[PDB]
């Protein structure tokens, strides 16, 4: 629902150091917007 | 934006109308949440970090101090407390058909939409004295639920007017005035209990109290006097407890009457000898009366 | 014929069980041998017992309760019960499309889910067969694609006919009131009823 | 004796006043009921 | 008592205003009270808003008024946009400290009458108060 | 209670903005409430932002608006990056010590109507409040 | 099957014991003679009793325990358990290299460590023979070079075949459950179970 | 939990910088709440640093940005050493009393977009804050 | 810092940590001299720390300690100590509170307490008859770490949600002066509101069961 | 654990410090850890009198990987180096506990020299360093 981003220092590519922080974004990146309209349009054109 | 009591405001909402007690003198309030907590010591692991959860809003107490106001709006406190009403007259019914107390609703308002709202409330006490000072009426209330909110119902015609002028107390019995008064103090009550409703259906939800039942009502008073006797052998002003005394107490603007009462006495050998009367109605007594009169 | 509750009557919240006790009864005869073996023999059915307690009740919700209980007594029917702690919809789909082969018996069920269902059961889920009132409890589960198997307690009270269907959701116990032969309510001068409690035993 | 009243909305047409709110408007900045995975599968 | 006839309405600019009212008879001699809709036939309703109680004060607007479904005791009252904007234009300038969007406008009074002599040909107040305007931005 | 009409919004600058609102009847008949979408066919929404509550205040933007679903009862309103960029230069210059990005912008006001008149009333004020802009440093 | 615990499921942190009570049961005929003598005779097996109390449980961990117990009931197997306070290591080494002469009997064991083991057990440590479920307690220990001698209680149930291996760590009791016919659990209003407890008995 | 969008950053002089982040959707309908890796397909990231919120404030740097493990929700952002030198040159001299090695340098934002559905795009300001340079005596 | 070391924090240079679970049973016993002129000295033989407690309330931070001791006697002499002397007092500096580097507006105070609840084992026996008896051993019942914060009530905009009354959970929280730092990696917050003349809020803080070790650091002023 | 680590040296005595690097993964509980292979890593550092980029240098560490498979590395200073610091550190001998004496700031880098001709750097430690005065030869 909310989505959680963990972020952390990068030391050497693909390796990382423990000091860590958290972002708590209040709305999922999956939640849609007015894109609903154009998606309905293109689904109807597929129909 | 901060907030300030010196410009806070209180509005009472009931019956789909709203009462602006403009003439507030003081108020005090708290709010809190109850929590369940266990530390779960275990010989596998003597855990040091507690496990705990918040469950419910505590029932807030509310306390108010109000000056008497011409236009008498505060009589509605007695109406909500559960006196029956006949114009400006109030009566205790000798027995009562209520079970739940009269529920009502409160806004606390401030600048910048910074408002608070108390949803279910009941009056538990009204209490005042005529002790040689501007009579200030205390009220004790409880409320079962609160929340913060951005807005409030306007109220503008039902505003508590100007304060009534001072006047001295009188006490009397059958029109005998009583010599050497020092004070009179009154209290009226509506003792109640909340019905605990919390259920396993409420798990992982915040819980509130929602209903309460009336346990009792009380009306009682105290009087303080200087000790006096008419002549040494007299009997009328002795210590011994009288009973079935009709008793009347008034100011210029307020009147209280006990048609029959029982009097306890206590005497104190302070530097001037003092007497306290404790007053209560008798079981056969008729309805105690209260009246209000507006100053011109 | 559900026992009324906040979900059916949110206005009458006092009807929410203050606390509930679920008991397994597994009647068994057992002895201890001097060589320190334990030996035990099973006969008679397992059955679920339930105990319910209520707080103080106001007259309206009480009258609704009595209006239910006396209807039950007059009709001689059954009391259906929901049990909120198990109310999770972790399995869903066209349950009535599943095929259970006939002749399964004893404590293991295997099913062809035909790829229809989504999600999985968990140990401690409730489980029921569509044509029989019994409530079972999941001990264990396995997949092999569309084929499922579950080992279930208590042992099955029936042989599968092949018409059965599983039921993962909305399981209600069917019960009757063993306490009911001396039932009655105290009325206090508060105007509130008190001391109500119920002892229930499933019945088939 | 008693009088009860409510505001006259544009949608409700006309009906007896009532002692409760009727309608509710719910606001959000986004829809959580639809996933991108669903909406993409639907288009695709 | 004036304590319970009184209701401080709040109109809002550039938009018409309207109320609907239900008349219930009641007696609480039983708990809960016995209640019925009053049959409103042969009544009619009036009222106006004026900028002051004084006898010279301006009539700011007259209500549109109408019984409907008189058997069910309903009635409706309303103001046109022309009324709302005129009072918007004529109310006071001094914005209310708790709510700067709103301004005081004046006093109003609703009274009703029997147009057939029944047990009386008579009139009485039913509702009173004072009127505030919320200012507003969109047309 | 009261309608809670008062709501304030924050717009993130240099990025498009959109808000969705759904109109429902609700019947409290059972614990899972019987909510129902209202038919929005033949309705329209208007709204504007102005710098101050005045007869001739500056106007900053008009909302873009539409109905997404007449039967799910959903309307939406939105602002482009061009609009909100026009905001960001005319909103005030004060910044809070603990919250430097947030700036006051203006007052807003959402008004709804039937496209074909009921005549007795035609529109109502859904919601109102004020708008803040949050400064941002990317494009 | 191994009882679940904070070793097997460390995330179920509540699932450890709040208290235990390891009781010795030693059935005897006793007689009191008029001359004041007390006679005692050892007959039948000594057997360990174990009472366990859990702390309050959340529903998930409770459901895991419930499913385990039902799976035990269904199978009719044995409950295996390890006491953590004894679990603390003292001896370490390749116990497979220890060799026990056959034909030892009575409460004294001797063995050749070949020098492989390190440390020594303390009095009150547990001890077990790899081929038999019984558990014994070390009353005393004596070293002589690499040979060890141990006095154990109770006396050995079986003569040494010469193929045993000792086990000092990870000793599991094999047990059977005495409450099982009436077990039942109360959902507290705060959302926890309480009083969950087991009276286990060894079985041989 | 708290909807914190805000985090400050500490780069270090003479040394390249890089940050990795992992996206998880968390659902609290069932307990404990379930954490799931976000499929990061089709998203993209940007972000910039400039010395003040002002609309004229000059850009100091922009991030290199890349996706790392789309099935695992991993992405990374970084700054080259030259960028770090520019930061160190532009930054304040003023020091910080809690850590005298840190000097204030500017504001940043890592605006993120999705272009997954219907070939149409949307963007939001996922993370924001200040950025500091820490001084280093090793060269 | 040795007070925290004796209280039973684990130590890593100047860093202290609560271990999530502890291998102690007895608390760390130690010994105290009270010394005065003229050999007029007193000696307390077995002791343990029960509390450490302080606040950053706009005043020179003073650290309270509660100790118990099981035995005392008067004595003519004491062990000298001269290099392990507590130095000069650190200069004043103002408190900061923060979450994920968000600073928190309108602080009024922060108050902390740490505990090592213990019980003495009663040992007195009929063997002790006609002898004076002392306590000799105690066992650790519990540890606690907890804090309170007082703030003025503030809101960013009327409809905001972040600074509401409702209790947050899983908040990472950091408290510091110039010279002292305390960190709760995850915490549970109760709130209480008081309608005093300016509206005040109290936060009650506690670590969550899953939280990592709370950290404490000290830094010397130059 | 932060980057911040203070250092105390002993006057007129050689100094040496040892470390090893590991990976960690708590997905197995109790948390797994394994020594990181250090083959190809290299270290640098200096001690300088101030954070100011103009500040004078006081000393440079010697440093060496000691076991790549155990992931261990070491740092040291000779008594000649420490002597150079002793001559030049501050003289604010504390009135009550005089042995401790401030000298400066330090930073230690490592460079992951590696195949592929990439290189990257990250700072492992950073702090203040103090001398303790040395009364005996």
């Amino acid at each position: 629902i909310v989505q959680q981003i963990l972020n952390i220092d990068d030391t050497t590519t693909t390796a990382s150091k423990y000091p860590k922080y958290t972002v708590v974004l209040g709305n999922s990146i999956s939640s849609i917007t007015a894109g609903e309209l154009t998606a309905a349009v293109e689904a109807s054109a597929g129909s | 934006y901060y907030s300030l009591m010196r410009e806070s405001k209180v509005i009472v909402e009931y019956d789909g109308r709203a009462f602006h007690f403009d003439a507030l003198s003081n108020y005090d309030v708290q709010t809190s949440y109850e929590e369940f907590k266990t530390l779960r010591r275990t010989i596998h692991r003597r855990t040091n970090y507690a496990d705990s959860v918040i469950n419910a809003q505590t029932p807030s107490s509310i306390s108010l101090a109000i000056n008497f106001s011409n236009t008498l709006t505060e009589a509605n406190f007695f109406e909500w407390l559960g006196f029956d009403r006949k114009g400006n007259t109030f009566l205790l019914p000798l027995y009562s058909n209520n079970i739940e107390p009269i529920m009502f609703n409160i806004y606390i308002v401030n600048k910048d939409n910074n408002c608070v709202y108390f949803e279910n409330c009941y009056v538990s006490t009204v209490d005042f004295s005529l002790d040689k000072n501007i009579p200030i009426l205390n009220v004790g209330i409880e409320s079962g639920k609160f929340s913060e909110v951005s807005t409030y119902r306007e109220a503008a015609s039902i505003i508590q007017g100007e304060a009534m002028s001072y006047s001295p107390v009188i006490v009397s019995t059958n029109g005998n005035i009583l010599p050497g008064l020092i004070s009179a103090s009154l209290s009226f009550q509506q003792q109640c209990s909340w019905r605990e409703d919390k259920s396993v259906f409420d798990i992982n939800k915040i819980y509130n109290n929602k209903r309460a039942y009336v346990n009792e009502m009380n009306a009682s008073a105290t009087i303080s006097l200087y000790y006096l006797k008419r002549f040494a052998g007299d009997m009328v002003y002795n210590i011994e407890p009288e009973t079935d005394v009709p008793l009347n107490i008034r100011n210029n603007n307020i009147s209280i009457d006990f048609p029959l009462a029982r009097i306890s006495k206590r005497l104190n050998f302070s530097d001037v000898y003092k007497v306290e009367w404790d007053i209560i109605p008798t079981a056969s007594s008729d309805p105690v009366r209260i009246d209000f009169f507006g100053e011109i | 014929m559900r026992l009324p509750d906040p979900y059916t009557n949110p206005e009458l919240s006092g009807l929410g069980f203050e606390s509930v006790n679920l008991i397994d009864n597994d009647p068994v005869i057992r002895d201890e041998l001097p060589n320190g073996k334990v030996n035990e023999v099973k006969v008679s059915a397992q059955y679920w017992g339930i105990n319910i307690s209520y707080p103080e009740l106001f007259p309206d919700e009480y009258s609704v309760l009595d209006a239910f209980i006396l209807e039950y007594k007059r009709t001689g029917g059954y009391i259906d019960v929901i049990l909120p702690q198990y109310e999770a919809f972790r399995v869903r789909g066209n349950t009535n499309l599943v095929n259970i082969p006939a002749g399964q018996k004893g404590s293991n069920i295997t099913m062809d889910t035909q790829g229809v269902l989504t999600g999985i059961p968990k140990p401690g889920d409730l489980f029921k067969l569509s044509n029989h009132p019994k409530v079972y409890k999941i001990t264990s589960f396995n997949r092999s694609g569309n084929s499922w198997s579950i080992n279930v307690y208590p042992d099955l009270f029936i042989t599968t006919t092949g018409a059965e269907k599983p039921v993962f959701n909305g399981i209600l116990f069917r019960t009757k009131l063993m306490n009911g032969d001396a039932f009655g309510s105290t009325l206090n001068n508060n105007g509130t009823y008190s001391g109500i409690s119920l002892n229930l035993r499933e019945s088939l | 004796k008693i009088i009860v009243q409510q505001i006259l909305n544009i949608d409700d047409t006309t009906t007896t006043a009532s002692k409760y709110p009727k309608y509710t408007v719910v606001l959000g900045n986004s829809i959580s009921s639809i996933t991108a995975g669903e909406l993409t599968a639907a288009v695709e | 008592s004036t304590e319970n006839r009184v209701i401080d309405i709040v109109v809002d600019e550039k938009v018409p205003y309207g109320l609907i009212m239900q008349f219930m008879d009641v007696d609480d001699s039983v708990y809960p009270p016995s209640e019925i809709p009053v049959n409103l036939t042969g009544y009619s309703l009036r009222g106006t808003i004026k900028s002051s109680l004084d006898e010279n004060a301006e009539t700011l607007a007259s209500f549109t008024t109408s019984i409907i479904d008189a058997a069910q005791g309903a009635a409706a009252i309303s103001l046109s946009v022309a009324d709302v904007t005129n009072i918007g234009e004529k109310a006071s300038k001094e914005r209310d400290k708790y709510n700067p969007r709103q301004r005081f406008a004046g006093y109003y009074d609703i009274l009703m009458t029997r147009d057939v002599i029944g047990s009386e040909v008579s009139s009485f107040r039913i509702m009173e108060g004072k009127v505030y305007i919320s200012d507003g931005v969109t047309q």
